[PDB]
DNA sequence: AGCGCAATCAGCTGTGACTACCT
DNA sequence: AGGTAGTCACAGCTGATTGCGCTG
């Protein structure tokens, strides 16, 4: 229906708007008419993006002027395809409940590999080095030889699109990725290509993250496309640290032993300008230098340069031209393929980075590596420390950026974390029937003594016992899937050890099936499969997990998948390997941020994002537990979200594993029965 | 150009000026006496200072957070311009004399209590 | 051994009835 | 010979002190 602001009429696709959604949209409508940037929180995934849209559509209508070009940039490819599909649905409506079309173009933006259609290089697992073939296929020798027709086997869907796809345009339909590769397909056009020529004549377009934050990326696909324009970054509870490895490299044996192994094919081909021929030849030593130093670390982000000015005695000035050399000698030494050849190119944008970037960045050597520490592995990375670089040349191109997610829970250090000013302070909190969530926080076990993960205790075999006990009788409790997060994964292991070492394990096994995610991708994903196969059918299960792993956030737990979510103490991030810590001397003199607040902050943050993934939908219910009594200080508790925060009554903060349980019974019971709408 | 307010010399940036918002340049910074920075609870234990004084009492008093000496795992200390929080206790409490009267009467009433609780 | 949340004491007050002193 | 202000018991609140915990 056509829902009335204070100053427009947008349409909705559906007939009933809760609370939240409508003071989301005044919010939004008032950051607009404010022409700033702003923060916001919301508690369910779905029905946020229809909002967003419906009011930006609203605004474009009535302002055409004011806004322009929109951007949605959010985590990975399945929010890219439902944000498309939603938007497409939006249009559906707007077309059925009003007749005519409209001028409007939404594109959806991928890897090559992601809208590609030859045949050769599907099948292959390289996203590195597709790149590097499409290139090769087609390029501006390409272009300059297909003039005299030479017979050789090369791409020609650009061949087609440059002679007839550069005249007619697309004016109105939004696209999908798949759209996009069966016009390409039909017309002989490569999708990549046509997405670029009509990026410029559109008015939405979604992509990944990497596409903004990554400077080598961003200039290329975001020059001069609008002066004015609005970007909102849905789900970006974790945009700190996305932004801090945006300029973040690595180094290790392999790296070197390639980049040594290509340059001698690099010389042979050049040998068959000068300014960087003899220039990349003795880069490898000087780092090299530091693999036959047998020291724990050395720091020195201004020093760097001038350290490399000594053994080589080399200029700052040549250091530079590393990036525009790039795109100018690899195209006239006629690369065939980027395989064996990216380590070459990371050094160079290493290069330019400690050339350019020198001012809130550290440089780190570690030579440790897991479960055999010192073999031959000194390890050198330009670990970014400030996350305001990355997110600096998009506050200065845009006017209303918008940071949104399911856990912002503290609008104060966002803005300070990065260089922000933001005007809302604003939070929404979902409303319901009856409360879908019950959280509440386990401190002391049925002996009376604390389950808390602190490091001293973490060996200790009560609280061991204690954790058993509360995963063994609530999993007779809440049926058909919990989901446990470990703050790593040693801890994980070594407590389900003793788990097994004890006659503890069997009885959890005769509830619930056990199932340990581990670090291997296809291991994690068949693990996952079975415990979707068993949460179908009544046998049940138990995901054990790291709140810091890649299924803590890849994966969401809707209704009847994960009952219960079981935080088994504060997730805390290792303070060792001394990439932390300099970041947390750099908060501390740059920022004023103290130390433990950001490290309490962070464990929250984690905690809060792993355990809100229960809830998603209106008919979804989920039970929430913290089990461990740091929780239930007020310093760790007002770090999580406003929509949490209500239904955390005062009576259940320490309560033990029994009243826990009678708790967690009391509220499935209650919220089994019929509701309405 | 800020002008500093002991020798006069124009300076663009200075270190008291980035941290706390004093005009003074850093050659006339005597951090040692005149600009010596204490910790939060010292400050609130000898001026009877509270949060609300400190950080809502305008104008607000900024701070510098540093790492603790003693334990790396234990509290950042918070230190604060000794300048700034004399100039708050005197517009807090009036005057010296007040202050230096509710120390003494705080110290009574302490010794008070405890005598009550024995 | 500096912060900060939480436990603790002081001062005032409401509710109800019991009790000492004197015009 | 009669009646009202202290007074005790038991509870509440708010306003400070003041004392223990505070990261893999
Ligand atoms: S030009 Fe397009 S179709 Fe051809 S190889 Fe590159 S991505 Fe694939
Ligand atoms: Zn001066």
């Amino acid at each position: 229906m056509k829902l009335n602001v204070d100053g427009l009429l947008v349409y909705f696709p559906y007939d009933y708007i809760y609370p939240e959604q409508f003071s989301y949209m005044r919010e939004l409508k008032r950051t607009l008419d404010a022409k700033g940037h702003g923060v916001l929180e919301m508690p369910s995934g779905t029905g946020k993006t229809v909002s967003l849209l419906a009011l930006i559509m609203a605004y474009q209508r009535a302002y055409p002027l004011e806004v322009t070009k929109l951007i949605y940039c959010s985590r990975t490819v399945p929010e890219i395809e439902k944000v498309i599909e939603e938007l497409r649905k939006l249009l559906n409506f707007y077309e059925k409940q009003e007749g005519e079309k409209l001028p409007f173009l939404g594109l959806a933006l991928s890897s090559r590999k992601n809208l590609c259609i030859h045949p050769e290089v599907t099948p292959l697992r390289f996203g590195k080095d597709v790149d590097g073939k499409c290139h090769s296929l087609t390029a501006s020798y390409v272009r300059a030889q297909y003039q005299h027709d030479t017979s050789l086997p090369h791409c020609r869907f650009y061949e087609e699109f440059d002679a007839h796809g550069r005249e007619v345009p697309l004016p109105a339909g939004i696209y999908n990725l798949d759209d996009l590769k069966a016009l390409g397909r039909r017309q002989g056009w490569c999708p990549y290509f046509l997405a670029r020529y009509s990026i410029l004549h559109a008015n939405v377009v979604v992509y990944s993250y990497h596409y903004l934050l990554d400077p080598k990326i961003a200039d290329l696909v975001s020059k001069e496309l609008a002066r004015k324009a609005v970007v909102v970054f849905d789900e970006a509870h974790n945009i700190d640290n996305v932004c801090i490895d945006s300029m973040s490299v690595n180094l290790t044996r392999r790296t070197l032993d390639r980049c040594q192994g290509n340059l001698e094919t690099l010389q042979k081909t050049v040998l068959r300008a000068e300014h960087f021929l003899g220039f990349l030849r003795r880069l490898l030593e000087y780092v090299k230098w530091r693999l036959r130093v047998q020291h724990v670390v050395q720091e020195s982000p201004p020093a760097f340069l001038s350290g490399l000015a000594q053994r080589v005695c080399i200029q700052r000035k040549p250091l530079r031209f590393c990036a525009e050399r790039l795109r100018s000698l690899l195209h006239t030494l006629e690369i065939t393929d980027l395989a064996d050849f990216s380590p070459l190119t990371l050094l160079a944008n290493f290069a330019t980075l400690v050339s350019t970037y020198a001012k809130g960045f550290t440089i780190i050597i570690e030579p440790f590596d897991d479960r055999t520490p010192t073999i031959a592995n000194p390890i050198l990375h330009f670990s970014c420390m400030d996350a305001s670089l990355a997110i600096k040349p998009v506050f200065e191109r845009f006017q209303s950026v918008i940071i949104t997610s399911g856990t912002l829970s503290p609008l104060d250090i966002y803005p300070k974390i990065l260089d922000f000013h933001p005007v809302t302070m604003a939070t929404f909190t979902m409303t319901l029937a009856r409360v879908c969530l019950c959280p509440m926080i386990i401190g002391r076990g049925n002996d009376q003594v604390a389950i808390s993960s602190k490091f001293e205790t973490r060996e200790d075999i009560a609280v061991i016992r204690n954790y058993g006990n509360l995963l063994l009788e609530m999993s007779a409790v809440v049926p058909d899937g919990i989901v446990a997060f470990f703050t790593s994964y040693q801890y994980m292991e070594s407590t389900v050890a003793s788990w097994y070492e004890q006659g503890i394990l069997e009885n959890i096994q005769r509830n619930k099936l056990l199932f340990i995610e581990t670090q291997d991708g296809a291991e994690t994903s068949v693990a996952l499969e079975k415990y979707q196969e068993a949460c179908e059918n009544g046998r049940g299960a138990i995901l054990l997990s790291v709140a810091r792993g890649k299924v803590s956030e890849g994966i969401d737990f809707v209704h009847h998948y994960g009952r219960a979510v079981i935080m088994f103490g504060v997730p805390y991030v290792y303070t060792q390997s001394r990439i932390l810590k300099a970041r947390l001397e750099y908060l501390r003199d740059q920022f004023q941020i103290r130390e433990n607040d950001f490290l309490t902050f962070d464990a929250m943050r984690h905690a809060a994002q792993c355990v809100g993934r229960a809830i998603r939908g209106k008919t979804d219910y989920g039970l929430m537990v913290f089990a461990d009594k740091r929780f239930a200080r007020g310093d760790k508790r007002g770090k999580l979200p406003r929509w949490i925060q209500e239904h955390l009554t005062d009576a259940n903060l320490n309560l033990t594993v029994d009243e826990g349980v009678q708790v967690a019974k009391y509220f499935l019971r209650q919220m089994a029965q019929p509701f309405h709408r | 150009y800020v002008i500093c307010e002991e020798c006069g010399k124009e300076f663009m940036d200075s270190y008291l000026m980035n941290h706390f918002d004093l005009p003074t340049c850093d050659n006339c910074r005597d951090a040692d006496d005149k600009h010596k920075l204490i910790t939060k609870t010292e400050a609130k234990q000898e001026y009877l200072l509270k949060d609300c004084d400190l950080e809502k009492r305008e104008p607000p008093l900024k701070f510098i957070v540093k790492k603790n000496p003693h334990h790396s795992q234990w509290g950042d200390m918070k230190l604060y311009l000794k300048l700034q929080i004399v100039k708050r206790s005197l517009e807090v409490w009036g005057s010296q004399e007040a202050l230096e009267e509710a120390k003494e009467v705080r110290q009574e009433n302490r010794e008070k209590m405890k005598q009550k609780k024995f």
